């Protein structure tokens, strides 16, 4: 199936992560193409800079077989 | 996408039928199928036993094997049979679809810059593929031999 | 007045002992304890003789301790009650030391002590912590302090000072996450208290067996226990492009929910509803908090297969506020984060690890029928409702698929019924009736058919009975009491039952109808629990509902059934609820004009 | 497409080609010589199966923009009617409904709403379509045929 | 079954079944036949197809539990063997490896090593009791069977 | 909770320092530990034998590992074996609590549910179990055996 | 992650034989200075909040980085800035009880300077306040173990440059 | 490493490593000279150790591929044993079988499958190995080092 490759930081501003709760924001992820919308949408909403966004798997264009 | 997808593909975007060009490719293709599914019988048949025969022929009684080299520690050594074995039954749904875009899409694609991150050598890997590759040619002879060792050479180009 | 979403058995951790947090931290990595945890525990037992001894003399000099514990205050201008609880907080504390020294651990200390600043009154807090040093010197001054265990109780002591000067800590927060999610607070000594749990992060450069580690934290999130040392976590590509640089545990996570093994277990033997739930466990960590949640789920589901469930649930804003990207999901439950009480029941159900053991879905249940009113239901819940079948003691059982929706009915309450008088005719109701069906042995098999719902074997015949009532010395009544009374009546209806359930089936046997309220089973209950089981049966034929509806001469038959027993009287649906429409015409079929 | 479909269900459980789906594959290359019949037939008579599938979807259903006395409407329908009988020749080709669901019948609602077009007239002419599929096919072509013009309708 | 994850996966997308998969069924019901003679064959000849194995595993390899003098343990592997067999006849019954895998290969290997028996030698055991279906089968009933055989060899 | 967590909870429940019976009941626990512990790590490295030997013992040809039987179907078996390993890790955790309530707390809540509704005979189980006890024993010794037998035993009542 | 023992045996793994006796002098090195790691871990963790806060009073405070428009402003990402420095104390800890900065390099340092360059965050001047927790625990430890935890912080403000 | 565990366990609940996990630390740095005591002795009769093995394990599994006559697969399996033991000591040197799992018993199945030397054999050898370092190692020595033998046991 299509990936994108995604480099974004998504920074938290509605809650102070005590010493265990702080994960990480810059991650590097391979996204499905089905769910990078919303992932896309999920980090613009929290608030992160996306940095960096290719098409990972597939071509450009493709009218089938794409998945 | 395999060779049926990439002739709708291509024909869709020329916005036409398929020609009797395409016909063709397509009648190669529906001819091929019954010894490329032989042939994927085949090699589900003795996976195992290809890949044992490749890391000896191959692998083994250099020092990449031995301390300080790749295949070193046992995890290294499963991780090692786990790609060889991730290549041949890729190869193998290459030969199944006709198109090696599923080894370009799923196989080739990060595996350079992943194998140079954690100092995999793609020298000996590319000589693994290839000894796979004759390997293959040995146990089913030349033609379907031929058929899967062309996504082989597209695996070791892909490496290389 | 409300359903019942289930009162659990929970045990809230007050603190932490030494072999509680070992066993824990095995326990929460599903191992047996290693070398440097069995270490923590024998290096542990080993201090244990100097330990006990220190709480031995600290408990044995308390009184000279508190005695002894900047402008010191006045008796008179403190007040009595302040002076009794200045008194009764030194002596509590010097307690706790103690059971911090045999505990081994200040976990106990730094929960109950930590934000206690302003509690105690914070104008005394200078007062509070100079007795406190002057309780660790004496302590310490008999105790020898050259280089033995009073650096322990230095330390201890240096610790409860510690936290208690810690001013005023912030209450964690579960902010809510929609607008049917109400937000929650969580003192932050409910927090330390807590038992820890691991937060299994993967990063790219870990080492091997730390990767491993996340994956099999992963396989006990999702899959609920460890599948690794099967065959069936064969995931080579998911685990691999997990490993190294590329594919997050949030994809990994996406991988585990659409595979086929998690469909085996968790959407296959499953309706949609339980698998939601399920689903709501094994990827964020906690139940359905709201009815709405569940409508958005279910409608998600209903159109687009179950995989794009676990793709919005890994996919929403609160997978990423509290397992971001490379975070497995963890179980939120009592001490990891402030609990509501909405799904209190259903989500301590969900979270044990024998949730998968129930099939219907108790989210949507308890969610939907609060918002309802009282359900027709026997008043010590539906497992005491048998089946309305013509013979046998049907109930359902608690542990075998637990199907139980608990309610409270009031001591006042009463069952809806559904007779057969006011339905059907007469002379059709008089055709199962059997009274004084003139001869005497049709008389005697009906009451048998009433007692025990099918004729019995010989051996089952109360023989005697039938010569007493051929011989007209005892009548119908006595009869069905003897038949009541007989041995294999109570092997069939009282040995092999629970008691209220054993109760119940006596008296639609006996009395034709199910118990109306918790004022009949009561009495029928306290009836068989004090004094037995053919009291029980006297006090059901003597029931002045017996002698009002089977008088002395008349069979018992069924008068009043449950409207789930009619319902199964119906498996084609009631006989006329609205006037149906045939030959209709709709939109489109018509338009085509 | 068939080919890629069973190898991504064999890609799914990380393993080969299992027992049943070499059986699929040979049972799709040797009904790939039908197949490559139907796709003849439909793209040798598709200009008369769209010109009799509008001949009865007019006569049918004619409260429809492709008969609202506009031409370039009309030329649209007759058009998009070409398309989708030749994305179910791409159907038949591919073993799979994937060429008509990748490329017609996914975002097929949401598109004809926008182009304000009634669904159900679609859904109608789908099914005249399928009919005059019928009407020149034999019984195994016309069934092959009617499986995927009922994908369309379906997405409809 | 292979008919249940056709169903399964009509399900978890929730769909109906695709008239490709419905295809799937069609050939799988005409095979049927093919499928139940083959069955029956395993279920005539198994006495022999395990004395057999037994007698050339025993031969390839002298050292196991099944061959150390205690003839409780050799009757539980000719017994391991026919029920194996019989998954294999469940296999081809239902058309899928999935009776199999879910009653003899999931926790095969948690089984066996708790049993103290080597994993390997069971595998060289099945791919005798493979060599004598080979042996007792006509070619497309052979290549069906030790499909299968190929399968339990896998997961070992 | 581990015996010094119930141990503070009565001692807190009636509000004083631990008493004298209670420091003694302590003593027991902390100079038993040592043995406790050594249990622990040869039940930790010796925990599939004992369960491959408890297997062989009390679940082995009987009509449960045959057709039709509740140990048929490889899967199941697994899944049997692995419950006997739950089994003999959690009894473990509670030897080395010297508390029972971390079998109260994840065994034996959710357990007779479980298996009365997967159809897992309760009696076959506790006999295992059994077995389990004295295998423990035999390979351990009276005093090590019978610490942990206490907590299967435990297991045992609540099945 | 990998300590000094990890590493001693990484490395004579990776040549293929024992320790030799340079690698077990640096193991005696390592297990002589155990004792006094383990003091210093205790000495840190006892007074996190306290080397916090005098760090964040010596480098950060009283600058116009935690003025308007700075990057401690709005209260919140101070807090932040507070976690930061608590979390990069405790990682300082580990490495120094495990005797290896490879904890930093795989947990600390993996990332964290192109996330700070994300998110706005002055490297410099948590550079310099990584420096000023360095000369708080020198303070408050000692030269020895002090200069030993102010090499695993050396190693944190090298992976932050 | 033991040290490395502690580290592991005092994160993941990001919290310092509490005061009973410093004295694990502060008693296994208290165990060091025991622990070098091993590592030396274990380094110093390894060549003996590997050849007593290697004679009872020839004498008890006679049917190995070490001894099927090739001086080159018998210095490999000699050239493995003396790896085993050099892990076992460096086990004993880290304090925990970390350097154990991961350097020889977390592939060691698919490794020796892929190697086709059966898995019981190798067991065999091992078990030769541990008793002999029974024979050359004090009681506590013996304990401490038949400990990750007993952990080879486990991966085998
Ligand atoms: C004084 C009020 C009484 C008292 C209280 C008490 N409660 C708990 C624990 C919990 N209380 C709740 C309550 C709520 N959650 C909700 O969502 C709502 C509505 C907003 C309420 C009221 C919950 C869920 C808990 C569980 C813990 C948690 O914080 O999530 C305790 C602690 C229990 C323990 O022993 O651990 C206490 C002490 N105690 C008294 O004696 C007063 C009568
Ligand atoms: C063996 C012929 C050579 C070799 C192998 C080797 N590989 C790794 C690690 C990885 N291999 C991959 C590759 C893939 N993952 C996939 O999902 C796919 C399928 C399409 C491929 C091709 C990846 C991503 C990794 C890293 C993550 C993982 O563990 O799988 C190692 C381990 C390296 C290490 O230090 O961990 C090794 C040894 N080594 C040789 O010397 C051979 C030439
Ligand atoms: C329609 C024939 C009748 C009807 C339906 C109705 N149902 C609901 C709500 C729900 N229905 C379900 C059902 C299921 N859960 C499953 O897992 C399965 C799949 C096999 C089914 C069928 C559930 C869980 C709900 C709640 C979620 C939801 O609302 O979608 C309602 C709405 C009730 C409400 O209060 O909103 C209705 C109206 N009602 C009739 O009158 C018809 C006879
Ligand atoms: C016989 C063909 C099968 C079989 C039967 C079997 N039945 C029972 C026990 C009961 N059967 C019933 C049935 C009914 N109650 C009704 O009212 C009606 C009509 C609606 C029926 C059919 C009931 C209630 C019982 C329990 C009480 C009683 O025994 O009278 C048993 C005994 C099982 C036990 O443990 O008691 C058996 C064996 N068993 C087979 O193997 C056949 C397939
Ligand atoms: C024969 C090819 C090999 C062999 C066999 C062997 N098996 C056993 C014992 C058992 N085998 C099983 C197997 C199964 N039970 C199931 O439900 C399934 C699914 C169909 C299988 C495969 C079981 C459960 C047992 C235990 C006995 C019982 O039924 O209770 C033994 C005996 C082992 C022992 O220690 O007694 C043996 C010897 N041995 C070989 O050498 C061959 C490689
Ligand atoms: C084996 C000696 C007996 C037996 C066992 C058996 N168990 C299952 C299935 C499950 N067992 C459990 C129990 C637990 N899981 C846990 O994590 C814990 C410890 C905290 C326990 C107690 C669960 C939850 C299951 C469900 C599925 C699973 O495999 O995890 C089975 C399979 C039942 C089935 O039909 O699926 C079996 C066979 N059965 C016997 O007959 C023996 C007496
Ligand atoms: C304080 C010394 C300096 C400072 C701090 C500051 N940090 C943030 C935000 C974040 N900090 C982190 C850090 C980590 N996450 C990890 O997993 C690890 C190890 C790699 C670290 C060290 C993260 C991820 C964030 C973002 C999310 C979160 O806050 O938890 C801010 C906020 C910046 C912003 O909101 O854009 C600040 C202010 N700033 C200074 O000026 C000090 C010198
Ligand atoms: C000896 C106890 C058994 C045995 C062994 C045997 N081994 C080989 C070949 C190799 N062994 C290894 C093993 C390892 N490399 C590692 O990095 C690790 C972790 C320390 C291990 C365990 C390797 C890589 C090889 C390949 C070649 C080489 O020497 O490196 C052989 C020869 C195989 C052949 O026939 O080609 C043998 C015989 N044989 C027995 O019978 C014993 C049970
Ligand atoms: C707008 C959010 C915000 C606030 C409120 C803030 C606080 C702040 N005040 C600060 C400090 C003080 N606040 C106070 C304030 C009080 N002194 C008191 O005892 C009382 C009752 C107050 C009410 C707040 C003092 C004395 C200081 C001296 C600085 C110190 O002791 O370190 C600083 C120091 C840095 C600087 O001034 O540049 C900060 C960071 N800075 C922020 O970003
Ligand atoms: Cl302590």
């Amino acid at each position: 199936m299509r990936m994108f490759r995604v480099t974004a930081c998504v920074p938290s501003q509605t809650r102070i992560r005590t010493q265990r709760e702080l994960q990480n924001t810059y991650f590097t992820k391979l996204v499905p193409y089905d769910n990078w919308f919303k992932e896309q949408q999920r980090i613009q909403k929290m608030g992160g800079t996306i940095v960096k966004v290719e098409l990972a798997t597939g071509r450009r264009g493709a009218n089938t077989g794409l998945a | 996408q395999d060779a049926i997808t990439t002739l709708i593909n291509t024909s869709d975007a020329q916005g036409k039928y398929l020609d009797d060009s395409s016909l063709d490719t397509l009648q190669e293709y529906f001819r091929s199928g019954d010894l490329r599914a032989k042939a994927a019988m085949t090699i589900s048949a003795n996976a195992s036993t290809i890949v044992t025969k490749t890391v000896a022929k191959s692998l083994l009684y250099t020092d990449i094997t031995g301390p300080g080299g790749n295949m070193y520690t046992c995890r290294r050594y499963a991780a090692c049979i786990r790609d060889m074995d991730f290549f041949l039954r890729y190869g193998t749904y290459a030969m199944l679809a006709g198109d090696a875009s599923i080894l370009d899409e799923r196989v080739l694609n990060g595996l350079k810059e992943t194998y140079n991150s954690l100092g995999v050598p793609v020298g000996a890997t590319i000589r693994a593929v290839q000894a796979m590759k004759e390997v293959v040619n040995d146990m089913l002879g030349a033609e379907a031999g031929k058929e899967v060792g062309y996504y082989f050479d597209h695996i070791c180009s892909g490496l290389s | 007045d409300r359903t019942n979403g289930g009162s659990p058995v929970v045990h809230p951790q007050q603190y932490h002992t030494v072999p509680t947090a070992v066993i824990n931290g095995a326990h929460q990595r599903d191992r047996y304890p290693n070398h440097s945890e069995m270490q923590t525990l024998s290096t542990f037992l080993r201090t244990g003789l100097q330990r006990l001894e220190i709480a031995q003399t600290l408990a044995q000099h308390a009184n000279e301790i508190v005695a002894a514990g900047f402008q010191a205050i006045n008796i008179a201008d403190y007040g009595a009650v302040r002076m009794k609880r200045s008194m009764r907080d030194l002596g509590w504390f010097l307690r706790y030391i103690t059971y911090a020294v045999v505990a081994g651990d200040t976990s106990i200390i730094t929960v109950n002590t930590r934000g206690l600043r302003g509690i105690i009154p914070e104008d005394v807090t200078v007062a509070t912590t100079v007795a406190l040093q002057e309780m660790q010197w004496k302590s310490l001054s008999f105790f020898p302090v050259d280089s033995a265990a009073a650096a322990l109780v230095r330390r201890y002591f240096d610790v409860l000072i510690a936290d208690y000067q810690v001013e005023k800590p912030s209450d964690r927060y579960r902010t809510g996450v929609s607008k049917h999610d109400q937000g929650l607070s969580f003192p932050e000594s409910y927090e330390d208290s807590g038992c820890a749990i691991p937060r299994w992060v993967m990063k790219p450069t870990l080492p091997d067996s730390e990767k491993d580690a996340v994956i099999r934290a992963a396989y006990r999130q999702v899959f609920e226990r460890d599948i690794s040392g099967l065959g069936t976590a064969e995931l080579t590509q998911p685990i691999s492009q997990l490993k190294g640089e590329d594919g997050s545990m949030e994809l990994f996570i996406r991988q585990l929910g659409k595979s086929r093994l998690y469909r085996q277990l968790f959407y296959e033997p499953y309706m949609i509803s339980r698998s939601i739930e399920l689903a709501c466990r094994h990827f964020l960590g906690r139940g359905l908090s709201c009815m709405e949640e569940f409508q958005r789920y279910f409608e998600l589901v209903a159109d687009q297969g179950f995989s794009a469930l676990v793709d919005a649930l890994v996919s929403s804003q609160e997978y990423a506020d509290y397992f971001g990207a490379e975070t497995v999901p963890y179980i939120r439950g009592l001490g990891i984060e402030a609990q509501a009480c909405r799904n209190w029941g259903p989500q301590l159900d969900l979270f044990k690890y024998s949730a998968p053991a129930r099939k219907v879905p108790q989210f949507v249940t308890a969610f939907a029928s609060y918002r309802q009113p009282l359900p027709n239901q026997h008043p010590y819940g539906m497992g005491n409702d048998p089946l309305e079948t013509q013979f046998g003691a049907i109930f359902p059982h608690e542990t075998t698929n637990p199907a139980a929706q608990p309610v409270h009915f009031s001591e006042d309450s009463r069952r809806i019924l559904v007779g057969h008088a006011h339905r059907k005719s007469h002379a059709e109701i008089s055709q199962q009736i059997f009274s004084l069906q003139h001869s005497v042995e049709s008389v005697i098999l009906a009451a048998y058919r009433q007692v025990f719902g099918c004729e019995v074997l010989g051996s089952q015949r109360h023989q005697a009975a039938e010569t007493q009532l051929k011989g007209g010395l005892i009548t119908v009544r006595e009869f069905v009491r003897q038949l009541a009374k007989s041995r294999s009546f109570r092997q069939a209806y009282w040995e092999n039952l629970y008691m209220t359930k054993a109760a119940e089936i006596i008296h639609r046997r006996l009395l034709g109808r199910p118990t109306y309220g918790r004022r009949e089973t009561s009495k029928y209950y306290d009836i068989c629990g004090r004094q037995g089981f053919y009291a029980l049966v006297d006090a059901l034929i003597d029931s002045d509902d017996y002698r009002t509806a089977f008088g002395e001469n008349t069979v018992p038959y069924e008068r009043y059934v449950t409207p789930r027993g009619l319902a199964l009287r119906s498996p084609k649906g009631p006989v006329a609820i609205s006037k149906l429409r045939d030959n209709p015409h709709t939109v489109g079929e018509y338009m085509m004009r | 497409s068939l080919v890629t479909e069973l190898i991504l269900s064999a890609d799914s459980e990380a393993r080969y080609p299992a027992p049943k789906e070499l059986r699929i594959f040979q049972d799709f290359v040797k009904t790939g010589e039908q197949r490559v019949r139907i796709a003849k037939a439909l793209a040798a008579n598709e200009e008369r199966i769209v010109q009799n599938g509008s001949q009865k979807f007019w006569e049918r259903c004619p409260n429809t923009p492709s008969n609202s006395g506009v031409d370039r409407k009309t030329a649209s329908c007759q058009r998009d009617q070409g398309w989708y009988v030749r994305l179910i020749a791409y159907s038949i080709l591919a073993g799979s409904e994937r060429p008509l669901e990748d490329i017609g019948t996914v975002g097929i609602k949401e598109m004809y709403n926008n182009l304000e077009i009634p669904i159900r007239n679609i859904a109608e002419c789908m099914r005249c379509l399928k009919e005059e599929a019928m009407a020149v096919l034999s019984d195994e072509d016309a069934q092959e045929v009617a499986a995927y013009f009922d994908l369309i309708i379906q997405s409809l």
